[PDB]
C-alpha cells in the first residue's frame, strides 16, 4: 500500500540542525498517516522516537522533533550529537497496514576525513587450478564511511560478479569494506587488465592489474 | 516494564515453515497488539502483519497468502507462521508493541523486540576452502607490502581469521562474509613491512567451529 | 433533651469507615485515589468535605439513590468475573485518571473499544447461579464529537442493553461538548443493575459499553452513610450524629436528624 520514501543518508556535524524528511506516492503526508519514527542503533536495536507524527517518545531527548514540512513529514534534530549517527526509519499508516520508509543513514561528521587505502589482489594459482577466478579488492580505513565500488576489465566496465561488503566501522572507528570480482579462468585468461574503482568524497581511487 | 523476546529456529531449509515467537511481559495482549515487522540483510524494514488485541489480524497484502499471526493471551505469546519458506526470507524478525492513545487518538510502534535472526538455506555444514592471498604485481611503492587471505564457500558462520597464530595484530582487517552462491566467503588482509615479507613467514590460519576443521595457510610470494 | 456533641466520632463501638477524601462512589468505581477502600466493609462510612474525584468524568443519573442502596449493604467486597470480550480492545483508559507510569482509569470498569478495524454487536450473558443477589455497576460513554466517537467505536454512534428477566435499560450514547474537567470535555455516566438469584445478567451493545469487571456480594442494609467533617476519636459511643457522638441516656435528642446507632428521638 503506497510507498514511503526517504532520504539515503545524510551528513550532519554536530551542532547543525538536521530535517530528515519523509514522503508518500500516493500523495501529501497527513496526521492521518500517524508518521513514526523508528531510531536504528547498532546492530538492529530500535527505538521509538516520535508517534502520531509529532508526539515525542519519553526517553527521546528533547532535541528531537516531529512535524508536518508541507506535504511531507519530518523529523528535527536540533544540535545533533555523535551519539545521534543512526538508520532512522519512517513509517506511514495506511487502514490498518503500515508502510516503512527506506531509513536514512545519519552521518554525524565526529573525526577528520580519511582516505581508504585500496588493493587489488590478483587470483590465486591454487583458485586457479580449480577453474575458478575471484578478484579480491580490499578498500580499508576511510572515513566518513561511504564508498562505491566500481570495477572494470579492460577499460571496459564491469556489470556481473561483483559484490561488495557494506561498510564495517574499524577499531579506530575509520572503516573498512571489501569488494569480489568472480569469473571463471577461462574467463580470467580472456582479457588483460582488470580495474577496482574506489570512489569517495568525490574523488576515485582505483588500483588495477594484468 | 514492558518487554518482548522473540525465540525461533535460526535456520530453516527453503521449503519448511517458519515459526518465530515473541513472549510479551509487562502488559496484556487483550490490551494491546503485537506488529511483526522483518529486516532482510542490507535492506529496509518491512511489515508482515499485525494480531490486534480482539485477535482480529491485518497482514501486509504481499506476504500475506504466505503469513499468518496468531497468539495465546493466557501464556503470553504471539506467533509468527510462515510457509512455503524462500532464501529471500533470511531477514532478523522483530515484534513491536502496538501502542493506541486514546486522548490524541494515534496509532504507535513503541516497544520494539531484540529480535532473532533467520536464515533460509539448504546448505549442509561445509568447511571453507582457503587461498592465500600475495601482491603480485610488485611495484615497490613504499615499506608496507599488504597480505590478504581468501577464506571461500563455507557455511555456516562464523570462520576466525588470525595471521601467524596471532602473533601479528597490527592492521589485520578481516571483512564481513558476503553470500556468493549459498556459501559465505570472507577475507582477511594483514600488511607488514617489506623488510619483512618475504624474509619471514606471514601465516593464515583459518578456524571454523562449526566443521571442526582449522586449515593455516602460508602465504608465499 | 440532648443538645450537645462532644464534637467528635468515636471508634468505638461501631466499624467507622472515614474515606478521608473518597467519597464512597469514588471508592465504589475505584478512582485510583481510592484504592484504598477496596473490599472495605462499615457500619457507618463518614464522608468527609475533603473530598474530590480525580479520574475520568462521570455523571451518575439516580446519585443519591445508588450511593444509599450501597451505603446500607455496608460492604465494598468486589467479585471479579469472567467476562469474555472477543472482537473489542479491553483495559482502555486515559490521562485524565493516570495510574502507575501513565494512563488509568477505575480498577473497577473495562473500558473496551475497537479492535483495529472493527467493534462487533458485543452480546455476553451472564448468569447469577448463587444464593444472593449481584450488584452489576456499569456504564456509557459519551463521546464530544463524532470524530471520537468513531475513532474509539467504529460505529456513528452506539447503544447499551443490559437487560435481566425482568429489567431492560437501552440507553444510546449522546455525542456532544460537556465543559472541560481534568482536560476533557467527554463523560461517562455510570448505571446500575441488580440480579436476583437464578437471573441472567445480559450486556449486548455495539459501541460506547464501559463494561462491568464483576459484582458488589450484597449483605442487607444493616450500616449506614453521613457526611460529617467531625474528628473521630477513640471511645466508646453508641449515638453518632454528624456533630459528633451524643449520650442516649435522655429519650429525646435535638441535635440533629440524622445520627447511627441506639438514638434519643429527635425534636
Ligand atoms: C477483594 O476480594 C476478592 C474476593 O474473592 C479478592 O480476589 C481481592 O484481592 C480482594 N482485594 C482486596 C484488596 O482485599
Ligand atoms: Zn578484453
Ligand atoms: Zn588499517
Ligand atoms: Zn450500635
Amino acid at each position: 500500500q503506497a510507498v514511503v520514501t526517504q532520504e539515503s543518508a545524510l551528513t550532519t556535524s554536530p551542532g547543525e540542525t538536521v530535517t530528515l524528511t519523509c514522503r508518500s506516492s500516493t500523495g501529501a503526508v497527513t496526521t492521518s498517516n500517524y508518521a513514526n519514527w523508528v531510531q536504528e542503533k547498532p546492530d538492529h536495536l530500535f527505538t521509538g522516537l516520535i508517534g502520531g507524527t509529532n508526539n515525542r517518545a519519553p526517553g527521546v531527548p528533547a532535541r528531537f522533533s516531529g512535524s508536518l514540512i508541507g506535504d511531507k513529514a519530518a523529523l528535527t534534530i536540533t544540535g545533533a550529537q555523535t551519539e545521534d549517527e543512526a538508520i532512522y526509519f519512517c513509517a506511514l499508516w495506511y487502514s490498518n497496514h503500515w508502510v516503512f520508509g527506506g531509513g536514512t543513514k545519519l552521518t554525524v561528521l565526529g573525526q577528520p576525513k580519511s582516505s581508504p587505502s585500496v588493493t587489488l589482489f590478483p587470483p590465486s594459482s591454487e583458485e586457479l587450478e580449480t577453474n575458478k577466478a575471484t578478484l579480491v579488492c580490499t578498500i580499508t580505513d576511510f572515513y566518513p564511511g561511504v564508498v562505491t565500488v566500481d570495477w572494470k576489465v579492460d577499460g571496459t566496465p564491469v556489470t556481473q560478479g561483483m559484490e561488495t561488503t557494506q561498510p564495517s566501522k574499524q577499531s579506530n572507528n575509520k572503516y573498512m569494506a571489501s569488494s569480489y570480482l568472480t569469473l571463471t579462468a577461462r574467463a580470467w585468461e580472456r582479457h588483460s587488465s582488470y580495474s577496482c574503482q574506489v570512489t569517495h568524497e568525490g574523488h576515485t581511487v582505483e588500483k588495477s592489474l594484468s | 516494564q514492558v518487554q518482548l523476546k522473540e525465540s525461533g529456529p535460526g535456520l530453516v531449509a527453503p521449503s519448511q515453515s517458519l515459526s518465530i515467537t515473541c513472549t510479551v511481559s509487562g502488559f496484556l495482549l487483550i490490551s494491546n497488539g503485537v506488529h511483526w515487522v522483518r529486516q532482510p540483510p542490507g535492506k529496509g524494514l518491512e511489515w508482515l502483519g499485525v494480531i490486534w488485541a480482539g485477535g482480529n489480524t491485518n497482514y501486509n497484502s504481499a506476504l500475506m497468502s504466505r503469513v499468518s499471526i496468531s497468539k495465546d493471551n493466557s501464556k503470553s505469546q504471539v506467533f509468527l507462521k510462515m510457509k512455503s519458506l524462500q532464501t529471500d526470507d533470511t531477514a532478523m524478525y522483530y515484534c513491536a508493541r502496538d501502542f493506541y492513545d486514546y486522548d490524541v487518538f494515534y496509532y504507535a510502534m513503541d516497544y520494539w523486540g531484540q529480535g532473532t535472526s533467520v536464515t533460509v538455506s539448504s546448505a549442509k555444514t561445509t568447511p571453507p576452502s582457503v587461498y592465500p592471498l600475495a601482491p603480485g604485481s610488485a611495484a615497490q611503492t613504499n615499506s608496507m607490502v599488504t597480505l590478504g587471505c581468501l577464506v571461500k564457500g563455507y557455511f555456516p558462520e562464523p570462520v576466525t581469521v588470525t595471521w601467524n597464530s596471532g602473533s601479528l595484530s597490527s592492521g589485520v582487517h578481516t571483512f564481513p562474509a558476503v553470500l556468493q552462491s549459498d556459501l559465505y566467503t570472507l577475507s582477511s588482509s594483514v600488511t607488514v613491512p617489506s623488510s619483512t615479507w618475504p624474509s619471514e613467514t606471514v601465516t593464515c590460519n583459518v578456524a571454523h567451529p562449526a566443521s571442526s576443521t582449522k586449515v593455516d595457510k602460508k602465504i608465499v610470494p | 433533651v440532648q443538645s450537645s456533641s462532644t464534637g467528635k466520632i468515636c471508634n468505638n463501638p461501631h466499624r467507622i469507615l472515614d474515606g478521608i477524601d473518597c467519597t464512597l462512589i469514588d471508592a465504589l468505581l475505584g478512582d485510583p485515589h481510592c484504592d484504598v477502600f477496596q473490599n472495605e466493609t462499615w457500619d457507618l462510612f463518614v464522608e468527609r468535605s475533603k473530598a474530590f474525584s480525580n479520574c475520568y468524568p462521570y455523571d451518575v443519573p439516580d446519585y443519591a439513590s445508588l450511593r444509599s442502596l450501597v451505603a446500607s449493604s455496608g460492604t465494598l467486597e468486589f467479585i471479579t468475573e469472567g467476562f469474555t470480550w472477543t472482537g473489542v480492545i479491553q483495559n482502555g483508559g486515559s490521562n485524565a485518571c493516570k495510574r502507575g507510569p501513565g494512563s488509568g482509569f477505575f480498577s473497577r470498569l473495562n473500558w473496551l473499544t475497537k479492535s483495529g478495524s472493527t467493534y462487533p454487536v458485543l452480546n455476553v450473558t451472564m448468569p447469577n447461579n448463587d444464593n444472593f443477589d449481584k450488584l452489576y455497576i456499569w456504564g456509557i460513554h459519551h463521546p464530544s464529537t463524532n470524530q471520537e466517537q468513531t475513532s474509539l467505536y467504529v460505529q456513528a454512534s452506539g447503544r447499551v442493553t443490559v437487560s435481566t428477566r425482568r429489567s431492560q435499560q437501552t440507553i444510546i450514547p449522546n455525542i456532544g461538548s460537556r465543559p472541560w474537567v481534568r482536560g476533557l470535555s467527554s463523560r461517562i455516566s455510570i448505571y446500575w443493575t441488580i440480579v436476583k438469584p437464578g437471573d441472567v445478567l445480559v450486556i449486548n451493545s455495539n459501541g460506547n459499553l464501559i463494561a462491568p469487571r464483576g459484582y458488589f456480594k450484597m449483605r442487607t442494609g444493616k450500616s449506614s452513610i453521613m457526611r460529617s467533617d467531625a474528628p473521630i476519636d477513640t471511645c466508646i459511643s453508641e449515638c453518632i450524629t454528624p456533630n459528633g457522638s451524643i449520650p442516649n441516656d435522655k429519650p429525646f435528642q435535638n441535635v440533629n436528624k440524622i445520627t447511627y446507632g441506639a438514638c434519643p428521638k429527635y425534636v
